[PDB]
């Protein structure tokens, strides 16, 4: 079945479960985000039943979340620590479920014996945690949430103790396997990556509070807000100071006027003079073969990239942009999620691209694919 | 069964143990005599004692003690007078044929608390080995170790020389020897300088203790000397004479039988091997003692102890053992007849022969085979007639200890000094006073 | 090469100074009546007889049980008081246990025969003068910081997350307390017993004066007095028969515990 | 909270209780005893008030010389203790092989019965038979003479107690991060000079606290004097003082004042070192 | 000054570097790499000389130098922990150094409120390590180096426990410091995205010796071995399997006749035959608007997708190849990392591609940026 909840809200001497609404379908993979010590371990211990609700009655589908015993929800989970069982083979930790519950010894066997297969563990079930690593032990506990078929599956940040090299071969076994086993399933995390390189949907929370829902593509394209923005892409949008003429910006940098169906768009509720846009970097580029249609918005002006650095098909460089307009509480708090300056920006410029560090040069931009953004506001204007 | 314990000290176990089982027959198991077996420390024993007493240990029946801390244990009420015993003969029984000075000496302010049961004094028992006669004087007896020691022959002279009451007793008997007494008759007041004449005796002993601290070829190892060792300096011959205990005859007999005793190696002897048992124990045929016996007077005599002046009779120190019930006995009159037949004349006869020990029914001295089994035996009444005594004081121990504290330091005997420190010792010992040393 | 070689010197330098002394215990207990330090190495002639001798003494026979008996009647009931007491480290009241659990490591160090006068006063006057509780209530009393103390290191590694993974889990929480709580615990406990049977055995200050009878007399005072009813002063290669015997217990628990142990002692550095 | 809180209480309340009874009535009976001014051979003889009964006893010689051999005893002790303790923990800690069996050689002489232990100290000094005593010249016999005496009472007790306060010193050793030495030691400092400047700061707690105990642990001995001497060459620990009370003296009021005065000299010392040093438990 | 080594060997029961010689130029940033046991951090070990020597000799600047005088060395460097000692402030920490150095009481206090300056620690001087942010301690870690001004400035891992933003933003600190000393500088990483941030020259290596060594951009380029092919870049070039045509190569999908030079230039041995192609994932995109030269040699074939993200500019698809002739003993201990199958690929398109996951989709390859292996030897035919 689906899984769903409403006005969810968890309250500790402060308040980091509020009002929550949602439900998810069957399969979904779904993603779920925010910063480290948002609603996260709480809304998952909600969810497992064991944390207390100060408002809302959730249903696991067919019954009363909160108002049922946990084991009785026939969920299963895996902790970012990893929880383990030093007095056992990895054998009789994967037997831990079917012995808990008193499943026959010949069915039991027969079980561990998939999931160590579907797992390359097969080859050390005889082994203890004492002569694991801390990937193998992590797959254990994957196993150890596989191996029980639940009604649904959750995840708290089980890639985290893994290299990147690791992390990104359990980000394909998480997809392949979800897949394979259809279930209503669950990932928190704290990175943005993570959740776009898998999950069906996504969703996005700050202080206990849903933030946003929806599509990868769509938070990639569309986020309502300048935080929510700011938390997704690593080269995040460039937010360029920017103040409204009516026909565009009175530009710092650049010199863009706005296309005439956007800017009638936007002139619909124009109130703040203050604005900003998510200058993506990938927007950015050194004009190398732009001749034909590439050339009627082109808008190219001057920076000096303070560095540039060829990490692939693109070659990044920084630069700086002074300005006025970059100013918001969301922008702050992006801040607090790292600082970095205020005018400090990057192109993903085409590693082709003639810049040498130590020189003014002219950065072209598609500018008919920017967004616009309320800085008083803190939303964006041009989509949600 | 009704077990009686016989609270003593282990040393002579296995005479009790046979005795026992021969009063255990004679009871018809009405109840049982049971040795339990103190320690052959001497005040550990009587001090072992007063924890079992304290804590009013129901298993505490009868108890052996040293006559001196008698009057202490009576003031406390851990034992009953004779009187206060349900058979009611315990009074008469003790009073029955018992020799005079034990019996007074049980009478703490006239009342016997206890029955005496065996006594001792020590001997100036010299080897005939190399000296013509025993020195009848303690000057003499330093001029002995002088002589044998410019002879280098068998020159050491055997004594208690350790600290504990050993070294006390001594000084006392050669105290009391030279007139002196350390307190008043009723305690009531210090003697030792109570005239100067005291003072000079006292000072006369302590020159005399300075002159046998360092004497001519002495033991060379006095420094903590006892019996034990005392018996080993002479029947090894490196002693020619022994200050010690009646016990000395039948112990020297057992090892010239072992052929430990240098002129005396009574082993060589077919009719005394085997005579030493099954348990190592001389146990004569009258044939094997008279061989024995004969051959040790041919190189041994007993004599009365060398006096403290010329041709004056050494006042020796009484010493002995008296059997009490402790008033948490459950058997009370049972364990005051149990008494009664350890006093038995049999008892009294097994005690001097197996026991080998001087026992202290009067009438045994007209018996040919008590004087057989002691043949000191008229020395010792005589000596015992002549003797000196320990003050009757409840706080005779710590007094003890008191004087002991003063004799520790050997370097320096300053006779006036030393004297007077005893004395403010002794004094706040009467007093009671201070943290004990 | 050199340095591990002086380095295993000055490690049988270690082995040596520990072992030296109670190998001179162990070999004197074997002298033919020698006395005169001749068994320095390799005794003249094993002298059986001494095992024998201490076998034949029922009061020291005796005086073991009594050891052995109120050895494991203390360890029992320190540890099952001390251990659910050590726990509330889970728990951690408003007051503050850490603050004021500090008179327990306190009263550790506390000199027994400063309050071994009073006691010994009070068993005077009630009934249990030297009975076995007269030593069980007492040694309880100096147990039971250190077991207090070494289950808390136990506890304090004790992950009490893996409750939200047994409830996350199928089975019931007694059904899962049942099958790993008890199987993590038992090594930190079973040290815990044979460490404050060890520091309780050891103990002499106050059986040394609160007893006397047979009933209630224990091996180290017993050896102690073995002058008594020795045959003529030897107290010697018979009392260190005495000294093996008791040892010989320690050596095979240290042996077996080792490793163990010292995570116990060390509160973690295993 | 309070649901916790009070089963919490309810959890520590059978230790507490424990630990309580068997101290303070001790102690009440104590303070009790003494200015009660009695002996068990005097046994209806009760003085109702004693005033400065213990004062007694504090102006006492003999007590207060026996007091100073005790720390004199005990502080020589401690010293060369904590010199061997560390050597052991740092030889322990930092083994090029053996650690396990070295380990198993710690705890042995650990672990022994103190009785027997003495018994060997008090043997290989007896004159004749001593395997170290036949290596002095004739009339020494160290057993003897007192102050020669202490020298072994020292030797043979910290030889006892040294791989305790080895064990407890490693503590410091097994928390301090090896890249921290290394960092340290890929520096200006000559070994002894780093090692010390680096250690011993990160070494304090578990300094203070090792020092807490040996110091209070040897100031409470008795066995390895009386299983050694009786005391009598004026050899007398505090110890022995307090138990002759009870053995021989029976003074109960005596007694309890040198027990109580044994408390008070505890509790300065302690309160020193929690104090005005800063030493707490883990 | 200058870094150089010769003949450099340690042994372990073996040898952690085998004979390695080589040097760095003074003023200079390089950066080292490889995958861990290779005896990296060793070499490291080897220069603090805490590390003996089994062969070879050393500088840096001067001669010979030993291992008995590593304070002597003129060297400093912030370990892989950033540890620092708790028994102080911030202060005596960094004043510890130069104290020890005998330096005159005020020049230490100058010289730590100079790099208390330069660095963002002089807030904290007072502070001990028990009560710092892990990004200021880390901070007090450099500083805890840098108070030395060392002839060397040697960085263990000191930027890899942070999280990502703290990562590169330290990158940008490192840089500007190392740019602001113009000192001697190394650093140690088990990743290349490290190097990519920076190094003015970087080296990699295997098993205790080098396989290449010099400019980012040639090693990005011209790979010397498939080991150094497979570990630049995240998305490592599909090394595909094929065979030797002397018209070009057999690949599994879009086969090739090879252009002349590059065809003469691959039959200028006579030995080679079993070879594998380097798909770059980069270097491969949809048709739809591809109005360019390039459609004189799209080589496209029909791919399957595994799964599909358009995580960024980039439709990252993965794929599987088809055939088989693509295993040895470089491709399995590069394979080492992660789960990589037996012809897993990706492509990264442009994320404009009109393409879902589960299709098979026409997949246009840049022929004229492609390249080849030697499968036997593991090293490129195609570039050096
Ligand atoms: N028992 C508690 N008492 C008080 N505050 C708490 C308690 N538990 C959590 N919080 C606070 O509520 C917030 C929510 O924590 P939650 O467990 O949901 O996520 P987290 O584990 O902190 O971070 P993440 O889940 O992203 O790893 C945290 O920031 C924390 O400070
Ligand atoms: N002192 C040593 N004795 C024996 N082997 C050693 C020693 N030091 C390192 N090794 C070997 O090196 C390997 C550890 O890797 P290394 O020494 O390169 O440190 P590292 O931290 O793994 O390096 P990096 O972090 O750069 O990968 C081990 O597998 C071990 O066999
Ligand atoms: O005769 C054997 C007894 O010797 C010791 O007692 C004697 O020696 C004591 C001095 O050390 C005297 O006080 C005592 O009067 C003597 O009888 C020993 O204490 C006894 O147990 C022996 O029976």
């Amino acid at each position: 079945a689906e899984i769903v909840l409403d006005r969810v809200t968890k309250s500790y001497p402060r308040a980091a479960v509020k009002e929550f609404s949602m439900t998810i379908a069957d399969g979904e993979f779904i993603i779920l985000v925010g910063p480290s010590g948002c609603g996260k371990s709480t809304t998952l211990n909600m969810i497992a039943g064991l944390e207390e609700i100060t408002s809302g009655e959730l249903r696991i589908g067919g019954e009363r979340v909160n108002e049922k015993a946990p084991k009785d929800r026939d969920i299963a989970m895996v902790f970012q620590s990893y929880a383990l069982y030093p007095h056992m083979t990895v054998r009789q930790n994967i037997a831990f479920p079917l012995t808990l519950a008193k499943v026959p010894k010949a069915e039991i066997a027969a079980k561990v014996e998939e999931t160590a297969k579907i797992l390359d563990l097969s080859e050390l079930l005889d082994r203890k945690p004492g002569q694991l690593s801390g990937g193998q032990r992590q797959r254990v506990a994957m196993g150890r949430a596989i191996v029980r078929s639940p009604k649904a599956f959750l995840m708290d940040q089980p890639l985290s103790n893994l290299d990147a090299k690791l992390r990104v071969q359990m980000r394909a076994e998480i997809s392949r396997l979800q897949d394979r086993l259809g279930t209503t399933t669950v990932y928190v995390t704290h990175d943005q990556t993570e959740a776009m390189t898998l999950g069906d949907r996504v969703v996005v929370m700050l202080a206990g509070e849903v933030q946003q829902i929806g599509t990868p593509d769509e938070l990639y394209s569309s986020p309502a807000n300048l935080f929510v923005a700011g938390f997704i892409g690593s080269p995040a949008m460039n937010f360029f100071p920017a103040t409204r003429t009516d026909v565009g910006v009175r530009l710092p940098f650049g010199e863009v006027t706005l296309t005439p169906h956007m800017l009638d768009l936007l002139d619909k509720q124009a109130r703040p003079e203050n604005i900003i846009v998510g200058i993506r970097p990938e927007h950015i580029e050194d004009s190398a073969l732009l001749d034909g249609y590439a050339r009627i918005r082109a808008l190219t002006f001057s920076v000096r990239a303070d560095i540039v650095e060829s990490l692939g098909a693109d070659k990044y460089v920084h630069f700086t942009t002074e300005g006025a307009g970059a100013e918001s509480a969301q922008l702050a708090e992006l801040a607090a999620d790292s600082g970095a300056g205020t005018n400090q920006f990057i192109a993903r410029v085409s590693a082709d691209s003639r810049v040498r560090t130590g020189e003014q040069i002219e950065l072209a931009i598609d500018t008919t694919k920017l967004s616009i953004f309320d800085a008083a506001t803190g939303l964006n204007l041009t989509r949600d | 069964g009704i077990v009686i314990n016989y609270y003593t000290p282990a040393n002579e176990e296995a005479t009790f143990k046979a005795v026992a089982n021969r009063c255990n027959e004679q009871l018809g198991g009405r109840f049982q005599i049971a040795q339990r077996n103190l320690p052959k420390g001497a005040d550990d024993q009587r001090l072992q004692l007063a924890r079992r007493l304290t804590g009013n240990d129901k298993s505490l029946d009868v108890m052996a003690l040293d006559v001196v801390w008698t009057a202490e244990f009576a003031e406390a009420g851990w034992a009953v007078p004779l009187s206060e015993d349900p058979a009611g003969l315990a009074e008469a029984d003790a009073t029955e044929n018992t020799l005079p000075g034990p019996l007074e000496t049980a009478r703490w302010q006239d009342e016997l608390y206890a029955a005496p049961i065996t006594t001792n004094t020590q001997l100036l028992w010299y080897r005939a080995d190399l000296m013509p006669a025993p020195p009848t004087t303690w000057d003499g007896m330093l001029d002995e170790a002088n002589r044998l020691y410019r002879e280098g022959g068998p020159s050491w002279i055997a004594v208690q020389g350790k600290q504990y009451e050993g070294m006390v007793v001594w000084f006392n008997t050669l105290l009391q020897s030279a007139g002196g007494q350390v307190l008043s008759d009723d305690g009531q007041r210090v003697t030792l300088t109570d005239t100067p004449e005291h003072r000079a005796a006292t000072v006369k002993a302590l020159r005399i203790i300075k002159s046998v601290a360092t004497a001519p070829g002495a033991d060379p190892s006095i420094t903590q000397t006892d019996e034990n060792t005392a018996r080993l300096a002479l029947e090894q011959g490196k002693a020619a004479l022994e200050v010690n205990w009646p016990y000395v005859l039948p112990s020297l007999l057992e090892n010239a039988v072992k052929g430990g005793v240098s002129f005396l190696p009574l082993d060589g002897d077919p009719a005394l091997q085997g005579s030493i048992n099954d348990v190592g124990t001389f146990s004569p045929t009258d044939e094997q003692f008279d061989i024995a016996f004969d051959a040790s007077k041919k190189v041994f005599g007993f004599a009365p102890y060398p006096g403290v002046n010329p041709d004056e009779p050494a006042r020796v120190t009484l010493g002995g053992l008296n059997l009490a019930v402790a008033s948490t006995s459950q058997h009370k009159a049972e364990a005051f007849e149990a008494i009664r037949c350890l006093r038995n004349v049999e008892n009294q006869r097994y005690t001097s022969i197996e026991g080998g020990l001087p026992a202290v029914r009067t009438s045994l001295y007209d018996d040919p085979a008590f004087q057989k089994k002691y043949p000191q035996y008229e020395i010792i009444r005589q000596q015992l007639t002549n003797a000196a005594v320990r003050p009757a004081t409840p706080v005779y121990q710590a007094v003890s200890t008191r004087m002991s504290a003063t004799l520790a330091p050997i370097s320096d005997i300053d006779p006036e000094r030393t004297a007077d420190e005893l004395t403010e010792a002794v004094q706040k010992a009467i007093d009671g006073k201070g943290l004990i040393p | 090469a050199r340095r591990a070689t002086w380095w295993s010197v000055v490690n049988i330098l270690v082995i040596v100074y520990a072992l030296i002394p109670v190998l001179w215990i162990l070999s004197l207990s074997l002298k033919p009546t020698s006395s005169v330090k001749d068994g320095k190495l390799i005794p003249t002639e094993i002298t059986f007889a001494n095992y024998k001798a201490i076998f034949s003494g029922d009061a020291f026979t005796s005086a073991l049980f009594n050891s052995i008996g109120i050895g494991l009647i203390t360890t029992i009931i320190a540890v099952v008081i001390g251990g659910m007491a050590a726990y509330a480290v889970a728990r951690l009241q408003f007051p503050g246990k850490q603050l004021l659990i500090g008179v327990a490591l306190l009263i550790a160090m506390f000199p027994h025969i400063s309050l071994v006068t009073p006691i010994f006063n009070m068993w005077r006057g009630i009934g249990l003068f030297d009975t076995w509780p007269g030593l069980i209530i007492p040694y309880i009393t100096f147990a039971l910081p250190l077991a207090i103390y070494t289950l808390s290191a136990f506890f304090r590694e004790i992950p009490w997350d893996l409750e939200k993974a047994a409830k996350m889990d199928g089975a019931t929480p007694a059904q899962a307390f049942r099958k790993v709580i008890a199987p993590l615990a038992a090594p930190g406990i079973v040290t815990a017993a044979i460490l404050v049977f060890i520091f309780a055995w050891n103990d002499l200050l106050l059986a040394l004066s609160l007893t006397a009878t047979q009933r209630a007399i224990t091996a180290p005072v017993a050896i102690a007095n073995f002058t008594g009813s020795s045959q003529f002063e030897e107290p010697t290669g018979s009392i260190a028969a005495g000294a093996m015997v008791i040892t010989i217990p320690i050596i095979i628990f240290v042996l077996i515990f080792q490793r163990r142990i010292v995570a116990g002692l060390t509160s973690g550095a295993v | 909270k309070k649901s916790e809180r009070r089963l919490a209480f309810w959890l520590i309340a059978p230790a507490v209780l424990l630990m309580l009874a068997v101290t303070a009535y001790p102690i009440g009976y104590a303070v009790w005893l003494s200015l009660q001014r009695y002996n068990l051979a005097e046994p209806h003889d009760t003085e109702f008030i004693g005033l400065a009964n213990y004062v007694t006893v504090l102006t006492d010689g003999y007590w207060w010389t026996a007091f100073a051999v005790t720390l004199g005893i005990t502080v020589v002790s401690v010293a060369i203790e904590f010199a061997l303790g560390l050597a052991l923990a740092l030889v322990m800690h930092r083994t090029i092989f053996g650690k396990g069996a070295v380990r198993t050689a710690i705890l042995i002489p650990y672990g022994i019965v103190t009785v027997a232990a003495s018994y060997s100290w008090y043997y290989a000094w007896t004159p004749g038979t001593g395997y170290l005593a036949n290596l002095l010249p004739e009339g020494s016999a160290p057993l003897t003479d007192q102050l020669p005496s202490l020298a072994i009472v020292v030797l043979a007790e910290v030889w006892k107690t040294t791989p305790f306060m080895a064990l407890l010193l490693l503590a410091g050793l097994a928390l301090v991060p090896q890249d921290l030495l290394n960092a340290a030691q890929v520096d200006g400092a000559g070994p002894w000079k780093r090692l010390t400047k680096v250690i011993l700061p990160m070494i304090k707690p578990a300094i203070l606290v090792a020092l807490l105990f040996r110091t209070l642990d040897a100031f409470r001995i008795f066995d390895n004097i009386y299983i050694l001497t009786g005391g009598s060459n004026d050899t007398g620990s505090v110890s022995i003082l307090g138990y002759d009370n009870l053995f021989k003296a029976f003074n109960v009021g005596l007694g309890s004042a040198i027990s109580v005065l044994i408390f008070l000299s505890v509790a300065i010392i302690a309160f020193i070192y929690i104090k005005i040093f800063g030493a707490a438990a883990p």
